[PDB]
């Protein structure tokens, strides 16, 4: 099984095809499927990724599939799929206990829940893409796989150029602003914790500011600019972020340091049980902050727009599409993976049926087509990183409901007025406490009483 | 008679810095310990920092590095420096003497406390305002009403003083635009209403109001 | 630090009556344990040190007893001028020296009925553009007490606010005001200003009233 | 008597000993200056029990016992009479009608070093919690089942000291901190440590 | 205030001992130790030994475990550092220190350095015997360049112990003068040169003595150093 | 022993500039346990700096001690012409060692020596010795070659060299080379030259007599 583990990630991540100069996942094939407007070129890399790795892939999913579920019934699980939604399981507290198959319930029902707002969204991206590939699509079918903004439509987020409502409105950048006022990578980092103590939380400790990196080195060393949170434990707490005077890092900024803001709440906790309530927790703390961050309101409050700036209904409709292409977007697709992953675990899926069930699935659920028939020699779900490596993968489903039930949460207790998405939780103590008493707790708790302490 | 008398307390923005000075009269100041004790109605008592007699300086963690006790022997004077005041700060601040019998130690001797107030908001003085007696009547009741003042405290007295007996200063009231209102009334016999002059004496420091107003029945 | 913590939070007793109040501390403090008294408006006044010493000049009848974590401060023959709240402190360890929260001891004496009185606003405070109309209820106990404003027998919500004295320290009793807020423009409008005095200490509500322009 | 009491040498010795294995210095037949201790820039921690630190120089004493140690941040907390914790119940334990002082300060700049000092101690399990002023450097291995150890670390059988490892790094509630507790004892004897006016 | 005030200068032969007394003031004596350190002539620093003022503990260097003994006087609040069968080099300069690394009462290592110092003594150990010097001219050249510079000075030679002092036209003279720092001769005997440089027209006019004073043998010369003569 | 290796022996720098001395021990030395110490001529050491950070009493801000385990460094910030000295450190981590020391000179523009030669004075010689002195003067930096040549044949182990300290207000050096012959030799023999070489002089300077010149 580690063999076929690390023979998988190795093709996945050495896997290049060759022009009939050879291109590599990254950056080749993923800018061809993030800028291209070419039919042809993005089905190229489309069905070049499939055949070129999902074929080699097959034969070893499905030796990993047979092992991984020998493995989990041996820990008395009932499947690989029922083993990974142990990740939520709580038993022996009264009130608050969570099953394994209570998960797929519940995420089906919020799932039917989000159908409609889904449903909407893919017509108008479909109508826009009709717009801009006119021969190609169909009025009332799914989208072709190969246009859909990334390798496999896991994010619609590159769509905007072609779907912006609004193109003459241009979307909020203070950066201009920040280098006007002779920023720099401190007075970010200053400024998140300014926003942090505003909600009643401590100040980064003195250790942070002398330990972190929050620069690139240059070229005296070499280093790892992936912006990442480190809580090295004996009270040592550092980011690691080669920053620059841009919104995006501004807000990046915000959503690492919420992270350190969460390692600082349950360092008091166990070893072991310092860590988020559930997979789902942490990420979600980070992007709240970001979401708060980024507000006019709190923008203008901080002096990188000027009071007088005034909002406007077609802008704030932009922003609100660039997050759905990215956040609902991403949601049926999730789901629609897991979905199938959980069911071949299961053994409800014959492997003569696993690529035929994956597209029905993929035009039943998520609403999108495969442009070449593809046959049970090919392995598309395995052409995604978090599967050939053996990641589970409905953390990002759970994470992003988790996000806008803590913010809902806490707008209602900073006593926020008006549409949720314009909302700023700064200088809200109460807002503060609640988010506090969860994240307190790390993995002591139900994730289930995690999450109540929040959102009731 | 050993006597202690705080000054400098008042209205100060969060940020601010303010001293608060202790004059102590009766006894050797130089042979005391000194202290500073404040008092909110939410935590109470509280220990705010002590000078001993060879110079020693003892402050709690709350307060290190922001506040700075001193003393000057040679004008029987306590001082306390108080930088970065923060809205928590604000409270009633006393100076008081330690003393010890043996090795039991107590505060003997206290100040009548300094209000400081750490708020953004500005200074406005009160008007002041008779309540007259009435003509109809035994027993009359007569007053003055202080409105609309930040912050506290005002004072009233009546007579300069020489009016006690019967005087009831009410506790002020918020009013709903952040301001302050307070009204003192004093009961006389109705029969000294033509025989005795009556006068509120109303004292605003943080403004430097100070108001004499006659009371007289119309 | 060392926690102090008093009982009970408060008090109502008689003259004459023995008062009895406990402070614990959260470790042992041996006999290092003082007392002081606060009356309203005035600094804390040390009453006892070492647990049992009563400090000089202080009343005999103030007494404290206790060793170790509990102590206990007594009243032998409460006073009128013993309403007050009593604060116990521990000074074992310094420079950190720490009071308990305080009790509050109250008086309970007969019941005595308001004297009520009624104010209208004076000509210079409408030539500013606001009328405050006050009513006053004089040294009366219990202090639960109901004041309603009526202008033109038009019953008033809203507009007014109260403030209570502090139990008195010779008589024990309380004082009461209500400040009612117009505009001008409102005040001008009506005629009958009342205020009506609801207290156990009487048979049937109390009014005192005035015309807008009589005197 | 003319001599000054060492207090200079306990405070600012290069060395200091594990909290297991606690020093203590005898002071006797001196005169104490406590005024080296007012208004350090140093010291964290500064609480006297019994007595009042304005006062030590009006004072007499029998002995005074200077007792001192690195511990963390933390755990400074520990050192006073009624506390409860590893250090109090198992390495340093000061009496419920304790007469002294305790002075502590931070010392990440002589006690830590970039990959861990790992020459402080700090006991960890004990059959029982200590009696005030008992100091135990056995190195017994402790046995928490009912199956003998043997004197060998094993399954229910662990070695019973523990290494701080102090790194510069760490965050302050784990950074060493140096603690010297004077004890003011008093006899039924002639009074031989006493401050300069007396 | 804090003031160590060190013995006199020795002179010494191979064998002999020398005791250099330091007297403390300023501060409690018994509170801290006294550090002794020596310094050859143009060497660095080299540690000898400490002793404990309070109890008299003493700890020695290696290098002089056998040969050096420390004392303190309480009442005259005074160190003495004793060095025995004194070699040639021993030759030196002694200081005294107040020490705060190693603990009067406990003699345990302590936060800290030698913070006051003695102005030394400096001991010669020599066969020598205390003699004058003699003193020489170093005459100008007579191919000195016109409306130029010339170099005269004085050797002055053959002097032990040290030290001697130099001075031109009984002090009158210091522009451009170098004294040179005595080197020993393979005879044990010290020797120096005074040069000073002078505008070349002045050696018709101006005259130049050099004042040589050895106070160790109450020598006292004055040389007049003149031009050609040939 | 621990011994403490300070490099380089002299560093020459000029006033103004910053100034780091390294200080290296043969093993880990306890930062509670090092020091520095400054020296100029003719004056006791001072100490600088105690426990390898902490400044002792009326020590300027411009000095600063850091370092750890076997690598220490006392830096001056700007130096004063004041600073221009000798520092030792010391350690008393085990038993107690001091540095080499090192010197701090004015880093100056080259100068080039003036030399002058001296023979012996006739009251010498009816003593039964003759010395011959070379004079370089007011020259830098102060590393020099001075040689004896007494008839062309090199002398060698008959000389004694002298240097004095780096000046106050030129910041050059002067140095003394003395040669001492017998009598009977310096009336044996007729050309006496002293040659010296040093960087500022183009080709290396003789200066001779010939015994009798007049
Ligand atoms: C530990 O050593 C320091 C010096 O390193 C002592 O501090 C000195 O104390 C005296 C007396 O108060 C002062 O006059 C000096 O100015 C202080 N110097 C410094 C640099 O702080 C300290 O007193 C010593 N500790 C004890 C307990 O004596
Ligand atoms: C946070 O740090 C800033 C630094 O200037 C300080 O002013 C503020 O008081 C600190 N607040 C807290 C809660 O630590
Ligand atoms: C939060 O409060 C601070 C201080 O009152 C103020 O400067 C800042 O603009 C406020 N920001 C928001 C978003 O309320
Ligand atoms: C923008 O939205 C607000 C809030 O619903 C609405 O009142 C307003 O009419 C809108 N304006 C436009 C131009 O759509
Ligand atoms: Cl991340
Ligand atoms: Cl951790
Ligand atoms: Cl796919
Ligand atoms: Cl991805
Ligand atoms: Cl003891
Ligand atoms: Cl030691
Ligand atoms: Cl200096
Ligand atoms: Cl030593
Ligand atoms: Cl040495
Ligand atoms: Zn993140």
């Amino acid at each position: 099984l580690n063999t076929i583990l690390n023979t998988m990630s190795t093709i996945y991540s050495t896997g290049k095809v060759c022009n009939p100069e050879c291109l590599l996942l990254e950056p080749g094939l993923n800018e061809i499927m993030a800028n291209s407007l070419d039919y042809n070129e993005r089905l190229w890399a489309w069905e070049s990724w499939r055949s070129e790795v999902g074929k080699q892939l097959r034969p070893l999913y499905e030796e990993y599939v047979v092992l991984k579920n020998e493995m989990a019934r041996a820990n008395h699980y009932e499947d690989y799929g029922d083993y990974w939604r142990g990740d939520y399981e709580v038993n022996g507290v009264d009130g608050y206990d969570y099953s394994r198959g209570q998960l797929i319930e519940d995420v089906e029902h919020t799932f039917e829940e989000i159908k409609p707002l889904y449903e909407h969204l893919h017509a108008y991206v479909r109508a826009k893409l009709m717009n801009a590939y006119p021969s190609y699509i169909s009025p009332i079918g799914c989208l072709p796989a190969h246009l859909l903004g990334d390798m496999w439509g896991r994010f619609w987020t590159n769509l905007y150029s072609l779907t912006v409502p609004f193109g003459q409105k241009p979307n909020i950048d203070v950066t201009d602003a920040m280098v006007d006022q002779a920023w720099d990578a401190q007075r970010i980092f200053k400024e998140a914790e300014k926003f942090f103590v505003s909600v009643g939380l401590p100040n980064m400790t003195q250790g942070f500011w002398e330990n972190s990196m929050l620069t690139d080195p240059g070229n005296v060393q070499k280093a790892v600019c992936h912006p990442t949170a480190w809580d090295l434990g004996k009270g040592d707490f550092r980011i690691l972020m080669c920053t620059k005077v841009t919104m995006d890092d501004f807000l990046t900024a915000h959503h690492e340091m919420g992270h350190i803001q969460y390692d600082m709440a349950y360092a008091a906790q166990p070893f072991l049980l310092r860590n988020g309530a559930n997979e789902g927790f942490h990420e979600a703390v980070g992007e709240i902050m970001s979401l708060s961050a980024a507000t006019p309101k709190h923008l203008k409050s901080i002096g990188l727009l000027s009071p007088d700036f005034q909002e406007d209904n077609e802008t704030e409709i932009n922003f609100l599409l660039k997050q759905a292409l990215t956040i609902v977007g991403t949601l049926p697709f999730t789901y629609m993976l897991e979905k199938w992953r959980w069911m071949v675990f299961k053994g409800e899926i014959p492997k003569d049926q696993w690529m035929k069930k994956w597209w029905e699935m993929k035009r039943e659920i998520v609403g999108v087509v495969e442009p070449v028939p593809h046959d049970e020699t090919y392995c598309d779900p395995a052409s995604l990183f978090h599967v050939s490596n053996d990641y589970s993968f409905i953390r990002y489903y759970t994470r992003t409901l988790y996000q806008f039930q803590f913010q809902e949460a806490l707008c209602q207790a900073a006593k926020h007025e008006g549409p949720l998405h314009k909302c700023d939780i700064s200088n809200s103590t109460e807002a503060g406490q609640k988010l506090f008493n969860m994240l307190r707790l790390g993995k002591s708790e139900p994730w289930t009483l995690a999450l109540e302490n929040v959102v009731g | 008679q050993v006597q202690l008398v705080e000054s400098g307390g008042g209205l100060v923005q969060p940020g601010g810095s303010l001293r608060l000075s202790c004059a102590a009269s009766g006894f050797t100041f130089s042979s005391y310990d000194m202290h500073w004790v404040r008092q909110t109605t939410g935590k109470g008592l509280e220990w705010v920092s002590t000078i001993g007699t060879a110079g020693d300086t003892y402050y709690p963690d709350s307060v290190k590095g922001r506040f700075t006790i001193s003393r000057e022997d040679a004008k029987n004077s306590l001082y306390l420096q108080m930088n970065s005041l923060r809205a928590g700060d604000t409270a009633v601040y006393y100076c008081a003497r330690g003393d010890s019998s043996g090795y039991y130690y107590y505060f003997d001797y206290w100040g009548q406390g300094t209000l400081l107030t750490v708020s953004s908001a500005s200074t406005k003085g009160p008007s002041v305002f008779p309540l007259a007696p009435s003509s109809k009547s035994g027993t009359a009741a007569l007053g003055c009403l202080v409105k609309d003042y930040f912050p506290e405290p005002v004072t009233v007295s009546w007579n300069s003083g020489a009016l006690t007996s019967g005087v009831h200063t009410f506790p002020a009231v918020l009013q709903s635009s952040g301001l302050y209102s307070l009204s003192s009334v004093v009961t006389v016999p109705s029969s000294s209403l033509g025989t005795q002059t009556y006068i509120c004496n109303v004292n605003h420091k943080p403004s430097n109001t100070k108001v004499d107003k006659k009371v007289e029945p119309k | 630090d060392i926690q102090m913590t008093q009982s009970p939070s408060s008090l109502s007793a008689a003259v004459g009556d023995r008062v009895t109040i406990t402070c614990r501390a959260s470790q042992s403090i041996g006999s290092y344990l003082n007392w002081y008294q606060q009356k309203p408006g005035k600094a804390p006044k040390l009453l006892i040190y070492a647990a049992s010493s009563l400090q000089s000049g202080v009343p005999s009848r103030f007494s404290g007893s206790g060793s170790g974590t509990d102590f206990t401060l007594t009243i032998s023959s409460l006073q009128p001028e013993d309403f007050a709240i009593y604060y116990c402190q521990q000074s074992y360890v310094s420079p950190t020296y720490t009071f308990g929260p305080g009790t509050k001891v109250d008086i309970k004496r007969t019941v005595a009925a308001p004297s009520v009185f009624i104010f209208p606003p004076s000509d210079e405070q409408l030539k500013s553009g606001t009328a405050s109309v006050v009513c006053l209820l004089n040294n009366f106990y219990p202090r639960e007490a109901k004041v309603q404003w009526k202008v033109d027998n038009a019953l008033q919500s809203g507009n007014s606010q109260e403030s209570v004295t502090e139990q008195d320290s010779k008589d024990s009793t309380y004082s009461l005001s209500s400040t009612l807020t117009l505009s001008k423009a409102d005040y001008e409008k009506h005629k009958v200003y009342a205020c009506e005095v609801t207290h156990q200490g009487l048979s049937s509500p109390v009014t005192k009233s005035f015309n807008r322009g009589e005197c | 008597i003319t001599n000054l009491c060492p207090f200079g040498e306990v405070f600012n010795a290069t060395r200091f000993a594990s909290v297991y294995a606690w020093n203590r210095k005898r002071i006797s037949n001196c005169v104490a200056d406590y005024s080296v201790l007012y208004n350090s820039a140093s010291f964290s921690t500064f609480k006297c029990y019994g007595v009042s630190p304005t006062k030590l120089n009006d004072l007499c004493f029998t002995n005074v016992y200077a007792d001192s140690f690195v511990i963390r941040g933390d755990e400074v907390r520990q050192i006073a009479p009624g506390q409860t914790g590893n250090i109090a119940d198992y390495n340093y334990k000061l009496p419920d009608d304790f007469t002294g002082c305790v002075i502590a300060w931070n010392s990440n700049n002589l006690d830590s070093k970039v990959g861990g000092n790992y020459n402080y101690l700090y006991r960890l399990f004990r059959k029982s919690n200590l009696k005030p002023f008992e100091r135990d450097i056995s190195t017994e291995i402790y046995q928490a089942g009912s199956t003998p150890c043997n004197g060998v670390k094993g399954f229910n059988c662990y070695f019973p000291l523990q290494s701080y490892g102090f790194q510069p790094t760490y965050g302050v509630g784990y950074q060493p901190y140096r603690v010297v507790v004077l004890s003011f004892e008093l006899l039924h004897a002639p009074a031989t440590v006493c401050g300069p006016k007396k | 205030q804090v003031q160590l005030v060190q013995s006199g200068a020795e002179v010494k032969k191979p064998g002999a001992s020398v005791k250099v007394s330091c007297k403390a003031s300023g501060y409690p004596f018994t509170s801290y130790g006294i550090s002794w350190v020596r310094q050859a002539p143009g060497q660095g620093l080299e540690w000898m030994g400490w002793i404990s003022t309070y109890n008299g503990n003493t700890n020695y260097a290696q290098k002089f475990q056998g040969r050096v003994t420390m004392t303190t006087d309480t009442s005259t609040t005074t160190g003495y550092m004793e060095l025995r069968r004194l070699r040639s080099d021993d030759t030196a300069v002694y200081y005294c220190a107040r020490d705060y690394t190693r603990g009067a009462w406990f003699g345990e290592s302590l936060i800290g350095g030698f913070d006051n110092w003695g102005q030394g003594t400096l001991v010669t150990v020599s066969s020598a015997s205390t003699k004058g010097p003699s003193v020489f001219p170093l005459a100008p050249s007579s191919k000195s360049t016109s409306g130029g510079t010339a170099a005269l000075g004085c050797l002055v030679k053959d002097y032990f112990p040290e030290p001697v002092t130099v001075s031109w036209n009984s002090g009158a003279l210091t522009s451009g003068v170098h004294t040179f720092p005595a080197v020993l001769q393979s005879s044990g005997l010290y020797s120096l040169s005074s040069v000073v440089t002078v505008p070349s027209s002045s050696l018709g006019t101006q005259t130049y003595i050099c004042n040589v004073n050895h106070k160790p043998s109450n020598t006292k010369v004055d040389k007049k150093v003149e031009p050609k003569s040939c």
